């Protein structure tokens, strides 16, 4: 049942970001750019931002 | 500035004009002709039986039993109303079949259907021409073309009727203006809006010279073929059929299905590159309901009848020639038009000073003819609105239905009546 | 301006998050449109577009690229929701020809199959006079057999028939005005008869959300045009005061006339005009009123006479009453009603009366029979039942959708129900998801409506029965859960 939930979440992502309209290669281009930017932000956060905030967030989630 | 007291008394004092000015009692257009029945050949006008020389029904397809049966079958299938625009559940299969039939009939890639004969050209012109463009339109063009040119805000430059030296002069002057400012010249579009057979005058345009001018001065061409669509050429494809001009040269060809095909509507045909823009930028298309199915089916059946035998065009041509030849020699009137033209005009040779007296003379002639069983009509114009107002004139319309004897009687009746009244 | 019965309307505002996501979606589409345009220009990808012929390459380009930007990159992606062909009478249930595309909506191929029994909510038959059987159809068939289809000349010359006179006097008795005139097209009615009434030196106070025909009619005449906010009567009063006090723009001369262009029901918004306040203002400031009643002439009022009967007012107060037969009576046409002098002036000085062809004789008989049915001439009780059923349908549908959690615009009595989607992808998604479940709806977007407010408009009818409405409500509820379309913070 979790797979149906995740497919629905992806469908909502497509509806919100207007990727529903676009052809599959355009979707792949957008997703690649998004994950590249996410990785860049993660690396920059690792270089400078303290991990203490991450530990606090993990404790709050747990 | 102004006090509240001053503004209140200003609002109190103001008295606006009446909504509509008073109309004189003796206005000819105020009285309407009541046709008791269909406006067919041998009709009844004002209670008097008359032979119809006034209605634009060239091929006699108005009361053809095949056309009526086709329209009745379509009415039984769909009904009378479309109940929506072409965008919103108002596109039927008959509309697509009719568009395809017109595209195949005119040897053209695409055609588009408007639901009213005025709106087709009055919405075709504003779509392609915007503010800042140059338009070279003929002096003697119908009201629909003028309103289409007014709806767009381009620059309109009239030229003399069927004068190609004057179009050369205008296009050369615009060439100099282009040389002065190349930056604007690169973004200014030139159009030439002409008509195949002119309703006002009754003459025909010189397409060969117009096409050479298009290819010399890079100015596109729009053609209106209201009268010449179903009457000119061997297979009745218009004036491009008449001259032999390749239809690809003409960029847009607009006509109305109301004269020859005898069903309400209009259409515009051209390449897909040109036509497809009208489906979104055509106001008469996007913002109005579609053609009722029965009218579209009647148009399709009329197209079938025209395609089955093209001899009716030849018989119409010979009838026009014969009546035009017989109408020559009136003592007080003169014929304005060409032999090949179905609908031409009779105008006074020596016109009195006032236009109202000329209209009164022509209407007395029309009434005296109508008492003798010939239903003539007089061309009706808006005096104030028209850019170039033609002289008052009686309209003569010829049909494949009117036999030779009826044409001879009409000619002799007009001769007697005009020579009596002008005496 | 006094309302004898309450005037309850609601226009709930766009939530902040939904507006932000709408802007993000439009931005993504804009960037990918720029990318596709760049690829197409450099021929890296083949173009499914027509090109100007090689003999016309050195001509000035007919279309400026930026002009068609919205159409190629945004409208084309969801073009399948519009121009859907039908092959049946547009009753409660319609037959849609099935079509498919293999190059992403650039060209459509018709598959053999036909979708049967589609619940229809895009057609305008409020009173359910769109049927292929009935007394209207028999009368139209008889007139088609006798008079033929289409007339071949203008009204002034030979195209004036006895049917036209019968229809005009019938309309005059219908509305309650002294005289009326009929035209072959409502768009033509507006665009040809607004320029006759006013000219240069007259002011036209137009609504914000007026139809394209009214705007075109105002543009064709030389009158100065000013715009007031949609049903903001304080704004109308301010513009009236300023126009009367100051005068013409360059030379501060008084105006010749002031004409107020309004509508009965605004189709997109679904809001009924505040007519009593407009009449109070026009009586206080000596203005003229042009009331367009395309959507309200059949739907609204206890006996289907329009807004002037819905509010209980007097038809003599309104100077010009335009109207269209396409919506309710089921036949194409248009009309203007007013006093005798106005109608005589229009009969003499109207563009369509001089240059345009009359109505078709088969259509005028359908109109005549529909009107005689509505106002009780036929002897049957179809006129009362149709209006009562339409009112009940409107109440039921609007109540049920509002208590599901959707955002609905407009007055609670208007039969047009605009549901709000707010997002560009959901415009296509809603249409496709509805059609999969055998409901046809009209989704409109950026050109007809503002950029943020995207809506699906349901046009209810007296043809829809309670079972059709219940089925439609179930399917709309399920699709709303699917697409997360319940943006209402008030009720659920």
């Amino acid at each position: 049942r979790a797979w149906k939930q995740m497919s629905w979440f992806y469908y909502q992502y497509l509806l919100v970001t207007a990727l529903y309209m676009l052809e599959p290669w355009e979707r792949t281009v957008f997703n690649s750019m998004l994950v590249s930017i996410v990785g860049m932000a993660l690396y920059t956060g690792y270089v400078f931002m303290p991990q203490h905030i991450m530990a606090i967030l993990h404790y709050f989630e747990i | 500035d102004l006090t509240v007291k001053e503004k209140e008394e200003l609002i109190e004092e103001w008295q606006p004009e009446p909504l509509v000015p008073p109309v004189p009692k003796d206005h000819p257009a105020l009285n309407y002709n009541i046709v008791s029945g269909p406006p067919s050949h041998k009709t009844v006008v004002n209670g008097k039986e008359c032979i119809n020389f006034a209605s634009f029904n060239f091929l006699g397809l108005l009361d053809n039993p095949r056309v009526k049966a086709a329209a009745l079958a379509s009415l039984k299938k769909y009904g009378v109303g479309t109940c929506g625009p072409r965008g919103f559940y108002g596109t039927f299969d008959v509309h697509l079949d009719l568009e395809d039939r017109l595209a195949k009939f005119m040897k053209t890639e695409e055609a588009i259907i408007y639901s009213y004969g005025f709106a087709t050209i009055a919405s075709a012109i504003p779509a392609y021409s915007k503010r800042g463009d140059i338009v070279f339109v003929d002096r003697a063009a119908c009201f629909a073309i003028q309103k289409g040119l007014q709806a767009s805000r381009s620059d309109i430059k009239l030229f003399k009727h069927n004068d190609m030296a004057d179009l050369e002069r205008l296009l050369k002057e615009q060439e100099i203006e282009d040389q002065k400012n190349p930056r604007k010249a690169r973004v200014t579009r030139r159009f030439i809006v002409v008509e195949g057979l002119y309703m006002n005058t009754g003459t025909i345009c010189p397409l060969p010279e117009l096409v050479k001018l298009k290819y010399k001065y890079k100015a596109r061409i729009f053609l209106e073929e209201s009268l010449s669509f179903g009457v000119l050429g061997e297979h009745g494809r218009g004036v491009t059929e008449h001259y032999g001009i390749n239809i690809d040269d003409i960029d847009l060809i607009s006509a109305n299905m109301e004269n020859a095909l005898a069903s309400i509507g209009g259409f515009c045909c051209g390449r897909s590159f040109v036509i497809d823009h009208q489906r979104l930028s055509g106001q008469g298309y996007c913002f109005s309901a579609s053609l009722p199915p029965l009218l579209a089916a009647a148009a399709i059946e009329a197209l079938n009848i025209m395609e089955e035998n093209p001899g009716i065009f030849a018989v119409l041509k010979e009838k026009c020639g014969q009546i035009h030849k017989a109408l020559q020699g009136i003592s007080g009137l003169k014929v304005v038009g060409e032999s090949l033209s179905p609908a031409f005009h009779l105008q006074l040779e020596e016109s009195t000073g006032s236009r109202e007296q000329d209209v009164r003379l022509l209407q007395e002639i029309v009434d005296q003819c109508m008492n003798r069983s010939i239903a003539l009509t007089q061309a009706r114009y808006l005096e104030k609105e028209e850019k170039c107002l033609p002289p008052p004139s009686i309209r003569v319309v010829v049909t494949v239905e009117q036999t030779e004897e009826e044409l001879e009687r009409a000619a002799s009746t007009i001769k007697e009546v005009a020579q009596a009244v002008l005496l | 301006g006094l309302y004898k019965r309450p005037f309850n309307e609601a226009f709930e505002e766009t939530p902040m998050l939904v507006a932000v996501l709408t802007y993000v979606g439009y931005g993504v589409l804009t960037l990918f449109g720029y990318l596709r345009d760049f690829l197409r220009y450099w021929r890296i990808e083949k173009c499914h577009h027509a090109t100007e012929r090689e003999e016309q390459k050195d001509f000035v380009s007919l279309y400026q690229d930026f002009e068609n930007f919205y159409t190629r990159n945004l409208y084309m992606r969801i073009r399948d929701n519009w121009n859907r062909p039908i092959c049946s009478v547009p009753g409660a249930r319609v037959d849609i020809m099935e079509r498919q595309s293999h190059d992403y909506n650039w060209s459509f191929k018709y598959t053999g199959n036909i979708i049967k029994g589609v619940i229809n909510m895009g057609s305008y038959n409020y009173l359910g006079f769109a049927r292929n059987t009935g007394s209207c159809q028999e009368a139209a068939a008889k007139v088609l057999e006798e008079y033929g289809a289409g007339v071949c000349s203008t009204r002034q010359e030979i195209g004036n028939l006895d049917k036209h006179e019968e229809l005009e006097e019938l309309v005059a008795r219908f509305l309650g005005v002294e005289a009326a005139m009929a035209y072959g097209m409502g768009f033509a009615t507006n665009s040809m008869n607004i320029p006759a009434l006013v000219g240069k030196g007259c002011l036209i106070l137009s609504d914000e959300l007026n139809h394209a025909s009214l705007v075109l009619g105002a543009r064709l005449s030389g009158a100065t045009i000013r715009i007031f906010k949609h049903n903001n009567m304080q704004s109308l009063e301010k513009l009236l005061k300023d126009a009367i006090v100051y005068g013409q723009p360059r030379t501060r001369r008084p105006w010749k006339k002031i004409l107020i262009l309004v509508e009965g029901i605004y189709s997109m918004e679904g809001s009924i005009v505040r007519l009593p306040e407009v009449i109070a203002l026009k009586k206080k400031y000596k203005a003229y009123l042009y009331l367009d009643e395309a959507h309200s002439i059949g739907a609204l009022g206890p006996t289907g006479r329009g807004v002037v009967e819905y509010f209980g007012l007097d038809p003599e107060d309104v100077d010009v009453m335009m109207g269209t037969f396409t919506k309710s009576f089921g036949a194409s046409g248009g009309y203007i009603g007013g006093k005798k002098e106005l109608i005589d002036y229009l009969r003499t000085h109207s563009h369509s009366a001089v240059y345009a062809t009359s109505l078709s004789p088969p259509v005028v008989e359908q109109i005549i029979t529909s009107m005689k049915c509505i106002m009780g001439q036929d002897g049957t009780s179809l006129g009362k039942e149709c209006v009562q059923q339409l009112a009940e349908n409107t109440r039921y549908f609007r109540r049920r959708l509002k208590e599901m959690g959707f955002i609905i615009y407009g007055n609670e009595d208007s039969p047009v129900v605009p549901l709000m989607l707010y997002m560009p992808a959901k415009i296509g998604a809603f249409g496709r998801e509805m059609l999969k479940r055998n409901i046809g709806v009209v989704v409109v977007g950026f050109p007809a409506t503002p950029i943020i407010e995207s809506r699906a408009r349901f046009c209810l009818s007296a043809a829809h029965t309670k079972e059709i409405l219940d089925t439609a409500l179930k399917e709309i509820d399920e699709v709303g859960d699917l697409l997360q379309l319940k943006y209402s913070r008030h009720r659920l």
